[PDB]
This record gives structure tokens, C-alpha cells and sequence, in this order.
RNA sequence: AGGGUGUGGCUCGAAAGAAGUGAACCCUUCCGAAGGAAAGGGGCGCAAGCCCUUAGUACGAGGAAGGGCGAUCGGGGUCACG
RNA sequence: AGGCAGCUCGCGGGGUAGAGUGACAGAUCGGGGGCUCCAGGCGCCUGGGGCUUCCGGUCUAACUCCGAACCCACGAGCGCCGAAGAAGGGGGGAGUGGGUCACUCGGCGUAAGGUUGGGUGGCAAAAGGGGAACAACCCAGACCUGGGUUAAGGCCCCAAAGUCCCGGCUAAGUGCCAACGAAAAGGCGUCUCCAGCCUUAGACAGCGGGAAGGUGGGCCCAGCAGCAGCCAUCCUCUAAGGAGUGCGUAACAGCUCACCCGCCGAGGCUGGAGGCCCUAAAGAUUGGUCGGGGCUCAAGCCGGGCGCCGAGACCCAGGAGGGGGUCUCUACUAGAGAUCCUCUGGUAGGGGGGCGCUGUGAUGGGGUAGAAGGUGGGUCGUGAGAUCCACUGGACCCGUCACA
RNA sequence: UGGGGCGGCACUCCCGCGAAAAGAUAACACGGGAGCCCAAAGGUCGGCUCAGGCGGUACAGAACGCCGCCGUAGAGCGCAAGGGCAAAAGCCGGCCUGACGUGACCCUUCCAAGUACGGGGUCACGACGCGAAAGCGGGGCCUAGCGAACGCUCGUGCCCCCACACGUGGGGGCCGGGCAUGACAGAAAAGUUACCCCGGGGAUAACAGGGUCGUCGCGGGCGAGAGCUCACAUCGACCCCGCGGUUUGCUACAUCGAUGUCGGCUCUUCCCACCCUGGAGGUGCAGCUGCCUCCAAGGGUAGGGCUGCCCGCCCGUUAAAGGGGAG
RNA sequence: UGCCCACCCGGUCAUAGUGAGCGGGUAACACCCGGACUCGUUUCGAACCCGGAAGUUAAGCCGCUCACGUCAGAGGGGCCGUGGGAUCCGAGAGGGCCCGCAGCCUCUCUGAGCUGGGAUGG
């Protein structure tokens, strides 16, 4: 389904795991990649500009196009800490009952309209929210801007990038 | 602390808030263009702090004073026995003030507390004479201090 | 669905107790008052004695005390125009000003 | 497209409406509510313009007096243009 | 003889936005130390699992160790109404129980001029002035007539008032849109502000030359003689160069990658963000668009300014009516007056006064061969209506009081 | 009742959230419950401290009994959910029956502002139980577990029976309990109609118009990869941003005292998102033939077999035998 | 005299609490000695209860220091809301300005028992 139908907020945060039977598992599930701990220089940053959710779909095609461009440059345990910080806690729903319940004569309609979980998101609910960063050290901040511009493309937010 | 303030009402009363509307008339401005005298005190300010959109209002001096005190007509002097009677001399002032007011004898002893529903005219050279609304915070409407008094100049 | 009407309902958190004022009744030096008549008082419920009651709707409410039956005082308050008299057990009451 | 209004053209007007005890229209003087200039003189601003004086003056709805001419007006029908 | 739709002060109530997670309940991503088992390799090492400990990170409509703005109860004060228009009590008559939209805070929904709640306001039951036209948006509440000043909005022509003034931008007819019609991405197209790095001890670009040598070292190869499968790294050196790029080539070779010279003699280079514009940007109910003409240092857009026009709003003069206070006269179910104050949209609906038609009892009462009725026209009254004049007509008809 | 039907019960009652820190507040909104159980699980008085962990002990083991240390509750309290509770409201014992007769007031259901039941709270008189005593006790720690008139029946002291009086049997009355209406503020109740009829309704469905665009059709960004090497000649995963109104849904604004409802034929016109005809370029373009991109709507886009069709499959050709709108 | 220091009965109920170590009593508060009797242990004079008085400052109790807890003040750091207004900006999500109000967490430093009524000691 585009994902115009779930980039903005509607109704409160949907997370409560014990009231909410039959959630699908989440498309990320590693967050932290590379070799943490390791001597860099340079700690740049991905923040977004907006507020809205972000889809777990969205989420992981974003981190396995940034690990590939950056293995791709020297290699994977080497000077490179890739790591996205959010976690997809909101359940998104959809009134499926239009594919199916909607033409038995069925609850067909809007009549008992509450739908049925799909897939999570990642709300961002403040200006300026840190998505992911990169570390690398002083011989590769050229290949971990691309990274970082390449992985805002597959993201519904408007971003920016910032060195330190 | 000025301790005399000058109140005018800006906007007429077709389609205005019910908390709004009954704040003015315990203020004595039932439509527009009519103005009132009231002493600076915290009970009045919360008042007008409420009605500010409506309403601007400063702090009085000789000039501003005196000549509201002129401005008064057929129905629009102070409640002598009601009528409004236009003062236009001491002569209502010599037999009316033997009741409430006191030290009143002489229309030049007549600068101490109160007043009724003072009828106004719109401002002559164009209530946007520098502005375009009344409608703007603090462009033409809210508490706008010692200006108050060539403003009433105008009316 | 339309919300039950017991006499313990939306009351989740007005009958909370913070966690240093919990325990079986912990200030006895408001009893040592005995209320006249022409007193005011205010009507706060305290959760944790469950004997004369009174309900959600008169919580923090300002009464005059007209009388007493028992151990219990009939307190006059005012709803919207009208009058209401409640029999409240001392454990429920508090002295105002 | 259709009626109401303003300004004009042509028509009917005996009575029941006004009018020779003066219709209609022209001149002069006076009072004047709310409101209210400009030209001239002086100053400020790159400029549009503004400030002091002129001046609450000229004017201003209405209202009051006089002079001239002197017989139609109100009303009805219809047409043009706003 | 008090009342409360508003505010202030005093004294109290509350668990929302936010914020936290070592404060409870759930979720959730990584690292360090310690203990154990299993598997692999030669007591050690590596991996997986479980417990503990310490450090950092992400969340909650049905979590809370916390916690605003804000709303509310009571007392006093202020403010307003009140003995002319009157808290509490009694009585007669209703209509209404299909709502709807805008702004704002929400629940459901991919949304909707959807559906369902809280607050305010219009319409309903509201004219007039603006929005091209427009129930609902902005101004504003219309008793009648005349004069003035403003609001919303506008001032090139249609069309009342600016072909108004200053600093800038846009070249597409973009635009000339409050509610109403465009995203991600690309543009050093042009206009602007911040960073950082090189510059008269000669920068950037360019131009001629040195543009390189042991060696084209090499391992593997007939050979890759940088650049085919892994890779080091030494000076004849000083105003000069690296053990060295993309092309390529069976292989070369060579141009180019990099450093100096010589010239030249003023600033240059790389990132960040912003304004406008361009591409993205494709439909027909049939025939061109900001309402149209048309507009280009604007009649467009951005930051400011000045003056005018413009409602029934507000001010003024005259007039009308309703209510109330105070008075006068009259064999009064009502009339006629004087004076002072204040109010003026309206559907459902409730209330007060009047006009007209036919008959009955009376009457200062009357009228008629010239009545009633008809046609056209005067005057009076806000009006329902009344009355008169000319012609027609040929025998009945009206004013007042009361009743039906 | 997002038309009705089928389904469900949001048809009586209780807890949390929705609910926006007073009060009130809707959804065929979300997460769930009640229609009873207990002579003790009720009353009172006394003693004690729970889950979990650590050290020492035969059988003994993580978990039997004993001796010590810690433990704010991490337990238990009949049953949903929320609140409450530590010399207790929990655990273990002793004695008991206040789960008592009669009679009132108040809160909630039901805000301000009318209102039946049900539930709860505070008492007076009479009598008890437990305590040394103050005292606590008309059930269950608190919020659910329930039902009008008439009729019958039981409990409890008397009142009445006739066109006269008295007596016996029998009837009736006042006050309280039980027998039930779950559609739960209470009727005693199955289908069918395409043979159908009447009053209506655009308060409400089907065709058609409007709004929306999930679905449907098309465009753009990114670039995993494949193409001998080479992301972009050609293709293009995973994701992201839009457009159109030609499908199918959603809504119920307009039409119910009628806008004739499929397909075909006949005739006219329009859109462009280009199938052919015209122009230009790229190519993994030798030529012929291909593939792709950009401009462009002036002209064309035909004949048949099968099916009521539309779509679709197929036959012989063609420069090509494009795709849509006009109620 | 005194005032404050314990004790009995309290109010406030962590700024008052918890642990460790130390200081202090010829009276008071306790541990302590013993059981005939009132009473008592589902065994135990341990506990409760009764009768006592040799011994001690080791416990309790009171005060002091240090660790953590808690309530504040100050300072560095992380996060951030809201009532009224406009033909304000923006396609919307959201944002800026005008008038009116604030809050939460974490580090560092500095303090931290007050008080009413009555019989012994100084």
C-alpha cells in the first residue's frame, strides 16, 4: 500500500503489546552494525527535519543500501559503526474487511470500521531527531556522506546531514 | 502607575463570544465608538485583559482628560436624575453634586473619579491613518499607554 | 458503548493515595476537632476508610455544617443551584481557610 | 427580461387637488448642527508627503426674511439613457 | 432587598501536555567483567546458551517517583443590574425532540462537502457592505427621511479612489488566489548572507619545457614493462618529480595521474543554508486564461511607507411608534390632551389594538326616482380601507351605539 | 442497524480506556466481566507476619522439619478490572449469630434540571454477641450478582358481610414476605407472496451525477544486481514521492405526484499518456531488421469465425489494423 | 536558681530514615538475679506475668563521625509545553511573531530534627 496512507499521524500511539493480539514481526532486526568501540575521528549524524512515522519496510531497505555502499568501499569489521537508533514500536492497522468482509453483505462498509494490525512505525514526534549515524575515521568522511545520502532516499522524511 | 485609565471599544457587537460580551457591558460598552473613564486598579486589568480584542485603552493625562469631560450631549452628560444632561457649564454642576460626588462646585473641580457611557465618533483621518486593523494584536487594539491621548484627539 | 454508572467509576486515579499517606488513617489531630454548626469544611475523600462515603462528584466541594447525627455531620453544599445535604464521616472532612 | 428610481422628449389634463388673498422660476441678505478646506508664508524628509499659521475661516443639511417676473404646478399614459 | 453572566485577592481540589524508566507493569537496541555447559581446533584459544554485575540507547490510549498552562468550589472586594423596568411563590398558552457549516481540541477511517464527541460563532430565524457570482467566510445587527466619518476591502480601464514613493528580485505571461490548484528530486540560472582552505615570499586557470631515471625492479608469466591473481617501498637530488592515474594494449609504447621551472600579474577554491524562477507538471464532458481587457525598472513578487475611496456600523438634524414615571378634562367597557426618560431585524409561537362583509334591537340619526351596482379618475390614511367627481343605471340604501 | 437482510448485541448491570488534570459527554469504538458462591469465606477478641533469597543441619533433593540473617509487600484478601490494606483488611486460634424486630433520613442510578426498581450510607427505640474497657457489629475490604399493577399464597393483630337483629360455616380488608416478566421502567404470538394492494419516503438502496482515491492505470527518485569488463545501450529487486478520474469500492449531497436501466447499429465531435504516417538523436547501430528517448493529435487505424454480450481466443490480410471521454 | 538532658503521654510523620564504628551514666532508663504466689508456655519462667536486687555501660536508649537514603538552595548539562490574536507563513504536517504563564530529569557543592503537657539529674 503507498505509504501516503501511513506518513502521518492519526489517532494516539497504538504500542501496548498485551492488548493487541496477532502483530507481525518487524522487517529490521539488527540495529548495530560494524565494529563499535573501534578509534574514529568523525561522528556524523542523520537528522530528520519533520515529524510523521516511518515504516519498517522503509526502515530496512534504508540500512541494508548504506551497508552495502560502505562494505563495499574497504570492508565490514573495519573503521566503520553503523547504527539506526529508533525502534518501530507503533502498530499500524488497516481496515482489510474492505478486501474480504466488505462484499459478503458482511460488515461491509464502515460498519465496525476498527482495523486490524499490519506492519509498525517509528514515530517522530519532535524536530531534529537523530535516525542513524556512521563513524569512520579521517580517510573515509567522503564515502560516508554518500552513504548517508543514498540511505535518505528510501526514507519518507525530509533529512539532513551533520559532521562533528 | 497613572491612575486613570481611558477605555474605548473598537469593534461592534455582532458576533462576539459570550464570556466577551457580558464582560463589556459590566464595563458600560454595549456597541461602538463609546468610552469610559475607570481607575487603574489589578480588579480592572484582569477585565480588560480578557476584552483586549475588542477594546484599547492607556493612561490618561490633562489633555486627554479634559476633553472627554467636553465631549458630552443631549444624552450623554453624567446621571443627573438620568437624562444625560450635556454639562456645557457649572450650572448642572451647581445643584446636581449635593448627592454623591464632593468638591465639585465649579466645572475646573471636576477631575477625581467617574463617568458614564461616553459617545464617540470614528477617528477623523482614517482609523488607518498608519494602520489597516483593528483586528492585529497590538496594530490597533490592547493597551497602547500614553498614546491613548491623541487618539482620542482624533475622536 | 455508554459508560457504567457505579458509584466507583472514573475514579482510578482522584482515589489514589501518594505514597506517604498510605497506610490505615495517619492523621488523627483533624479529629480532635468537633465541627459547629455555621462551620465550613471540605468535602476530601479518603480512600483508604471506606465507611461514610461520599461520592466522586462532591470531592474538593466547600459544605456548611448544619447538624449531626451519630459521629456524622450533615454538611449543606452547593452542586449547581441546588442545595444537597450529606451525612460524612470526620475521616472525609478537612477544615477550610 | 420588469418593477422601483434619476435626468430628458412627446402627449391628457372639465370636475373631484393647490393657485391671481399669487403657481412656477429667478436674485439678495441673515442664522446655521455633525463635519470642514485650499491658495499664500515658514520648517522637516531622497521621495510620495508631513508639521505651524491661514482657521474651525470659506463652506456645510436645514431654517428665516426681503425683491423681480408673473400662470401654471401636483397627477395620469408612453419612449430614450444611467 | 438583594442578585451574579465578568475580574482581583485569599484559601483549597485535580493527574492532562510535557518529562522519566534504577519508581511499579510491560516492551526494546549495543558494550565490558565474572560463573557454567556444549561443539571445534592445538591446559589454552574460538563460537552458542543460561545467571549475575556495571555502562550507554529506544517507547506506552488501557505505565507513573513527578508535573504545567488551565478549569472549578467557597469568602471578601470591585464591576454591573435593582424599590420605574423587582431574588422567592402562584397561575394561563405554547412551539421544539431531522439540524448544518467555519475555526479550534479530539475517537474511527487511506481519505471524504464522511461519521461520532468537547468549546466558540454564523445560518436556521439576519438585511446591508466585501469575497466575480456565493445560506455558512470577513465587516456589521436594518423604525423612516436627509447630512457626515469610518470598517472589511480596494485605488491602470470596465468601476468610486494612486498609471503613488523608496530599497531589491523574476523573463517564465511565472504571476495578477485569505478560505482556492502540486510533492520527492535536479539546476553555481541568477540574487544573498556562515564556515573552512590557498593568495604580491606571485594563488586559481592556462601556456612551453623538465614532463623522468636502477628498472621496463619485481612474485606469477612467451609478456600485462603502475592499472591481469597479494604486496612492499629505497636516492645521482634541489630553483625539479611519486617505486606512479584513467585510457588501453596478446604485450608494448604513448597521452594523461603527481611535483618544479618560465610567463602572467588580482584575488581564488571547496562545503552549508536561504529568495525567486526553470524542469519534474499529462484529458476530454464542446471553445482562451487572473472575472475580462491587458500588464514586463510591472498593472507581478519580497521588505517598508504615504494619501485617498468606501456600509443601513458610529456621529448630527427632523419625523413616527412601543413601554415607563409625573399631571389635566369627560355620566368613562372609552376618549382627548401636556410633559420627562429609554428603546426600534425576526420563523415556530404567546400577547395588545384596528379595518371590512351579512342580519337584529335602538338612535342626535338620516338619504332616494337623482338608490344599490358598474367604468375611469381626485383626495385622506403606514396599512387593512374611507370618501368624493364625471358618465352608466332605474328602486332601494346608509352614519353612530350594542349584539350575532 | 453507515439501505434492508444475514450476523452481532454496543437491548439490564459492573471495571479500565476513549475523556481534553472540576462536573457532563457519542461511536456496529478498544480490553473484559455479572445473572452467583459462602454457616463461614459472617461478628468480635487475642497472638503472629507474607512472596523470595542466604548460612548450618541423615535420609533432605530448587522445593518436608529444626537453628539463625535479610526482606515496603515483590504475598494474600471467593470470582473481571481498578482502588485499598502490615502490632492489618492477610495467617492461626477462642467465644458467637448484628446475615436482628419496628420506624426514619440521605447519596447513587438520574450534573446543573423531572424520574420506577436495585445498591449503599447515617441513625432512634427493643434485644443480643464479643471484649478489662473505650467500643465494634442490621453480612462478605470497596465498586456487579437483579424486577411493576392485577391474581395466588404465607406471616402477623385486629376491622367488615347489606332492604332488621343475633349465631355457625365461609368470604373480603389493612401491614410485611414469596410465585415474573433477560426485548431486564414488564403484550399472551410463525411463515409466505414474482398474483399481490394502499399511505408515503430522495429521512433510504439499484442506473446515472457530485466528493474521496484504498483498489485500478500512468509518471518520477534511488540503484541490488545482469549485461565477457561496464549500474544507467537495454532491463531493473527492496523502498520513497506524486498524477489521472477511463475500473472496483467508500459516503448518502440531488432526483421516489419517474431524468426509460445492458449490448449492437447509425451519425457527430473531442483528449493524448503516440499504434502507423512526419522530424531529431542514442545503441552492445556494418547493411537489412531491431530496441530505446524527445517533438508532434494534420491524416489513418479495415474484413471475418466463436459468445446476447464487454473482455478474450482464433483466421486471412495490413503502413498500422493505439487507448480513452461526451448523463 | 537557671536553662537543656534523659523518662512518661504525645503532635508533626524520612530535612526526622537505615547500617557501621565510637562516646556517655554511682540518680533516672535498661540489660540483669529468681520463681512460693496471681498468670503462663498445643514443649521451654525463652516470651507473658509476678517477686526482687548482686553486677554492667557490653546491647537497647541518647549524642558524635562516615557511607548510602530523603527534603531544599546554588551551579553545569539533556528535554520541552501552553491560554488569547491576525484575509500571518506553508500543498499539508508544522512553524514564526504579539499580549499572558510556566515546568521535568541528571550531575556538582552546602546544610539537615523541630515541638506541646508532667515526675528524676546537671
Amino acid at each position: 500500500r503507498p505509504g501516503r496512507c501511513y506518513r502521518k499521524f492519526s489517532g494516539p500511539a497504538y504500542t501496548r503489546r498485551e492488548y493487541i493480539p496477532g502483530i507481525p514481526m518487524p522487517k529490521i532486526t539488527k540495529f548495530v552494525m560494524g565494529n563499535v568501540n573501534g578509534d574514529y575521528d568523525y561522528e556524523l549524524r542523520l537528522i530528520t527535519t519533520e515529524k510523521g512515522q516511518i515504516r519498517h519496510n522503509a526502515l530496512e531497505a534504508a540500512r541494508v543500501i548504506a551497508l552495502k555502499y560502505l562494505s563495499k568501499k574497504l570492508a565490514s569489521e573495519q573503521n566503520f559503526a553503523l547504527v539506526v537508533t529508533k525502534y518501530p514500536h507503533h502498530v499500524i492497522r488497516e481496515n482489510k474487511m474492505m478486501a474480504f468482509a466488505g462484499a459478503d453483505r458482511l460488515q461491509d462498509g464502515m460498519r465496525l470500521s476498527f482495523g486490524k494490525p499490519i506492519g509498525t512505525a517509528a514515530r517522530l514526534e519532535k524536530l531534529g531527531e537523530l535516525v542513524m549515524y556512521v563513524r569512520v575515521k579521517k580517510e573515509h568522511l567522503e564515502a560516508a556522506k554518500e552513504a548517508l545520502k543514498i540511505a535518505s532516499s528510501k526514507l519518507p522524511i525530509r533529512t539532513k546531514i551533520e559532521i562533528s | 502607575m497613572n491612575e486613570l485609565i481611558g477605555v474605548i471599544r473598537i469593534r461592534g457587537w455582532a458576533a462576539t463570544p459570550w464570556y466577551i460580551q457580558d464582560t463589556l457591558s459590566m464595563l458600560r460598552l454595549k456597541n461602538a465608538f463609546n468610552a469610559m473613564i475607570y481607575p487603574k486598579d489589578s480588579s480592572i486589568q484582569g477585565m480588560l485583559n480578557l476584552v483586549s480584542s475588542y477594546v484599547t485603552w492607556g493612561e490618561l493625562n490633562d489633555e486627554g482628560l479634559r476633553l472627554l469631560v467636553s465631549k458630552l450631549e443631549i444624552s450623554r452628560g453624567k446621571k443627573v436624575n438620568e437624562e444625560y444632561v450635556k454639562d456645557k457649564l457649572n450650572v448642572d454642576f451647581q445643584s446636581f453634586v449635593e448627592s454623591i460626588k464632593d468638591g465639585k462646585l465649579r466645572l475646573n473641580k471636576l477631575d477625581e473619579i467617574f463617568s458614564l457611557p461616553i459617545r464617540l465618533h470614528p477617528p477623523k483621518g482614517g482609523f488607518k491613518g498608519k494602520v489597516s486593523r483593528p483586528f492585529r494584536a497590538g496594530g490597533e487594539f490592547g493597551y497602547r499607554g500614553d498614546k491613548i491621548n491623541e487618539l482620542i484627539r482624533r475622536m | 458503548v455508554a459508560r457504567s454508572k457505579g458509584y466507583r467509576s472514573k475514579t482510578r486515579k482522584l482515589l489514589e493515595k501518594k505514597v506517604r499517606e498510605k497506610g490505615a488513617i495517619p492523621k488523627l489531630s483533624l479529629l480532635m476537632h468537633d465541627y459547629s454548626q455555621g462551620e465550613y469544611v471540605v468535602v476530601k475523600i479518603n480512600p483508604s476508610i471506606h465507611k461514610g462515603m461520599p461520592h466522586r462528584r462532591y470531592h474538593g466541594k466547600v459544605g456548611l455544617v448544619v447538624g449531626k447525627r451519630g459521629k456524622a455531620y450533615e454538611v449543606k453544599v452547593n452542586i449547581g443551584d441546588k442545595e444537597r445535604v450529606l451525612i460524612v464521616r470526620p475521616e472525609h472532612l478537612i477544615p477550610f481557610n
